[PDB]
DNA sequence: AGGCTGTGTGAGACAGCACGTAGGGCC
DNA sequence: GGCCCTACGTGCTGTCTCACACAGCCT
């Protein structure tokens, strides 16, 4: 009964080492529970290796609207942006090494699993735990609320897969902060993509009067080639709650089309959490193109 | 208790094995010593700013550009604009941002530029870039760029035309405003009317999977063609209501 | 955070109070008054439901009936009144009879072993002759068995990738006039019209190649009477749900 | 001012607590359990009791009657259109441990797998028959061993029942959940007319019980590696593939009646209770088949394998 | 005597709750 | 000012985790 009383003290004296050496403040580095030390050391070594293989400066992260994230084949985040705390209530220290499958909705695991496996560009929507209340006060992880993140990036291989995803959030229409412009009109759609309340700005941009759109199905305006993309986006919106579309042509009132880009949202009832209606924000990327042709019956 | 302790021991063993594999150089005690020695040789944040830029530019696949808040002037632009937008740094230095975008998109940039910002424009090369940034004292704006025979036609349940792409001018010969309002069976061969009618009344029953048929299609000049169509019915993802019957007409 | 938990608890209590406000028929901006009124209403009205209501609730959902039989002899000790709406039989017929008599005379080997501690079996009983299947389930007590009884042109022909007849539905005896055995083992191309094999070959090579999508084609099939008739086909390749491999081609030789 | 203001608040709180603890006495529960119930539980139980009594009086309106619940092998569970459970059968403790008092009144979506929150939503909202599978949390292990909530293992239930609309529109769903017994721990006897099996992941015969020869006619060693889809009648292929998909995505299923080709012609109806196996990834699939009738139409020949 | 597994211990931090006082808002 | 619904926090208990103590094994 000496080694047990000696090695255990020896191990702690050693485990305190490999912890103070981490690139973190000494005060914080001295308060780790003998497991985060390894969880951080292994991640730091792996990201340094991957960094080495791949290999105004301090303004790139500040300019960015999202948080960088790295995921390996298993799903262990080996690095996260220092500003993740702003969006998600979690911090880099306590979320660097945990399996990504532990911080995602169970229904969305399949998409991530497919994306990780090896055309290298990737684009998917996943739900990640968030512990930041609407008022801005941080809350404990025991009351996490799901948040949708729009992720883009490309899979990479180093001398052994990897993934570099730059996730961003989607602004809520009712809590908008970014200023608008002269080419943005709001709108409200029924749960089956049926117009129910349209802003009066369409009369100047597209060519449809506000009273001529209330009731007609939305799918009867998108160009045929974009029907598949719009159906996929609407399905994602219905299943998740928020979606950002691509670039789908929209038919005008006298021919041609004008490009758009939609950032949908869903509003939930506060008495039974039954979805009420779909709210969308529409951008415009150009003017009327090919105005001397007729596509649909309505325009004729 | 026992299960939790067993899981903790297994996790610790796995972490020890992974750390041993990481190091290049045991008794579960020399491993930590070797790891700390290796860490001492290398190396306050996890990664340096340049190392973070090397990852941001590889993930986002964009660049950084600085513009003024007075006359849309550019003070400095990152060198990464050579691979993307196909242009040298000379043009993007001392010029005006409004002169590097589509003429029809000037108003959007003019309104957005004049403490966060976000918009979509099309810089010269045309491409689509999702500008995002903020405002810092200088007033100047700092933002990071970014980057993103057949004939289709819809149909109603009965079969009346409702939409035809502009490719009809070449695929068949008619104008897009002629086929609208006329049943497809009218343009089909008299002998093949039965097959097309049966397919049109069967596709609605066969919902969710495409159906393919073949027949003869007319043309602006009296003759016969061979068009293979892959028509599949459409249903709303939520309500599941039959709306229209897409017909991805193909020429064979 | 303590404040967030307290706010959530307060909101939940307020929502419950609002719900109880509407639930009470008698009822008013108050909380103590609303609680007192709810108590007063509940005064007019051990388990949540009496034993007489659980029976109705179970009968509405499961749509079954309770029957009792004796293991030694099989005589029906008691049958619930709900037997009539289910099997369209009066209580008198079931009562005093033997359970073995109320089943079609080939499933006796099941009930005989089952009756002679939980019991569960699938059998069929006469419908007052149409026969229906009911999932009898119950336990055994002192020795008697108690158990509720719940309740629940063209011919398809598979094919091989080459076009061989791997299956022929019994309807072919009338739809085409050929015995099923004759068509088996022979390529469908042979039975086609003298010079029409090009269309069928193209359709078969396209159904297996167009990522498994339904195709339709018309031809002139023969018959035992040596006549040509137009019968359509709907061909699509089956795919394994998990492995996602080609199993066979399912053709519905619909007759015009 | 402050001295008098605070005094009224104390009296108001005392009165509220007294009324709350007096209300709980009215519930149809023993005084022992009622006394220690917290306020929120009392409110939830009162709401559930009122709603269930209203439904029973509106829509659902004796010597041997108590035996009904005991005979039934499942547990009734009324679910409203908002997902709230307004009544759970008292015998739910045996199947899942969670007592009626603890669970009654809670939202159903909180006690089910998140991936199964769409099937329930579709089924609850409006042909007034329902037959679907769901995954529900459990706290009882094999043979009966209560544990804490956080150690819950999901169970699959064969939910059956019919919706019912009662005028206040409000619609209450009545279901009869039935857990599927694990083949590894069978408790009910297996009668003679049955033959066990064991299939691979993609539904290939890997091992068949010897009784198949007496029942159908195929030799036990004659069906190894052959895909099962080559035997089912072409009419039941849709049902069988749906059942296989449900088995893959939900652990266990109880496939509906279908027809299986036998030897020398004919077929025999079968009912299968599939059950996946999880390696402490999936390994293999077992089945507990049933036979309902002897060979029908022996003379007729359908497939090439029978010629 | 070396490290390796299986077993129970005391201690700090926890969420649950109820109950306090208090601005503040309808009469 | 007359009530009455909300907003933050003292203290408490019952749980959670974590690292520290005897059993035992091939080099």
């Amino acid at each position: 009964r000496d080694a047990a009383r000696c090695r255990r003290s020896k191990e702690t004296e050693v485990f305190y080492e490999l912890a103070h050496e981490l690139p973190l403040p000494h005060s914080v580095s001295s308060h780790l529970d003998k497991a985060s030390i390894m969880r951080l050391a292994i991640s730091f070594l792996r990201t340094h290796k991957l960094l080495s293989s791949v290999c105004m400066d301090n303004l790139y992260l500040k300019a960015l609207e999202g948080f960088i994230a790295v995921v390996t084949q298993d799903g262990d985040m080996i690095f996260l942006s220092e500003n993740i705390s702003k969006f998600m209530g979690l911090t880099q220290v306590e979320l660097t090494g945990h399996s990504i499958f532990d911080f995602t909705h169970p229904c969305d695991h399949e998409e991530i699993r497919e994306n990780l496996s090896l055309s290298t560009e990737r684009d998917f929507f996943m739900r990640m735990k968030c512990t930041v209340t609407n008022r801005g006060r941080t809350v404990n992880l025991k009351s996490a609320t799901w948040k949708v993140l729009h992720c883009t990036g490309q899979v990479k291989v180093y001398n052994l897969s990897c993934l570099i995803i730059m996730c961003e959030p989607i602004q809520h229409p009712s809590h908008m902060d970014i200023p608008l412009d002269s080419k943005t009109f709001l709108s409200r759609h029924s749960m089956d993509m049926k117009f129910t309340y349209c802003d009066d700005r369409i009369t100047e941009l597209i060519g449809y009067h506000p009273e001529e759109l209330l009731g007609r199905s939305a799918y009867e305006f998108y160009h045929a080639l974009d029907s598949e993309n719009m159906t996929k986006s609407h399905q994602n919106l219905c299943t998740k709650g928020q979606v950002v579309s691509g670039q789908y042509r929209m038919l005008a009132k006298h021919g041609g089309y004008v490009w758009l880009e939609t950032q949908g949202t869903v509003i939930y009832n506060p008495r039974n959490l039954q979805p009420q209606c779909i709210m969308c924000v529409n951008y415009v990327l150009s003017e009327i193109e090919k105005n001397d042709v007729v596509f649909s019956m309505d325009q004729t | 208790h026992s299960e939790i302790e067993r899981r903790r021991r297994n996790k610790m063993t796995a972490y020890i094995t992974e750390l041993s594999d990481m190091v290049p150089t045991p008794d579960k005690l020399t491993i930590l010593r070797m790891a700390v020695s290796h860490m001492k040789s290398l190396r306050p944040s996890f990664l340096t700013d340049q190392e973070l830029k090397h990852l941001i530019l590889e993930a986002a696949d964009g660049f950084l550009f600085i513009v003024s808040c007075e006359t849309g002037r550019v003070v400095y632009v990152s060198d990464s604009v050579t691979p993307v937008l196909n242009q040298p740094q000379s043009e993007w230095f001392g010029s005006t941002l409004y002169d590097q975008v589509h003429p029809d998109d000037v108003d959007k940039l003019r309104e957005q530029l004049s403490s966060r910002r976000s918009f979509i424009c099309r810089m010269r090369c045309f491409v689509v870039v999702h500008c995002t940034g903020y405002i810092k004292a200088w007033f100047c704006l700092v933002a990071i760029g970014r980057l993103q025979t057949e004939f289709i036609s819809r149909h109603n349940i009965e079969g009346i035309f409702t939409f035809v792409d502009h490719r009809c001018v070449a695929t068949v010969g008619y104008q897009p405003q002629e086929l609208l309002g006329k049943n497809i069976v009218e343009f089909c061969h008299p002998e093949d009317q039965q097959l097309l009618r049966d397919s049109f009344q069967q596709v609605v029953k066969l919902k969710g999977q495409v159906l393919s048929v073949m027949f003869r299609f007319r043309s602006k000049n009296q003759e016969w063609l061979w068009m293979r169509t892959s028509s599949f019915t459409f249903q709303n993802p939520y309500s599941d209501e039959i709306e229209y019957i897409i017909c991805t007409n193909t020429n064979v």
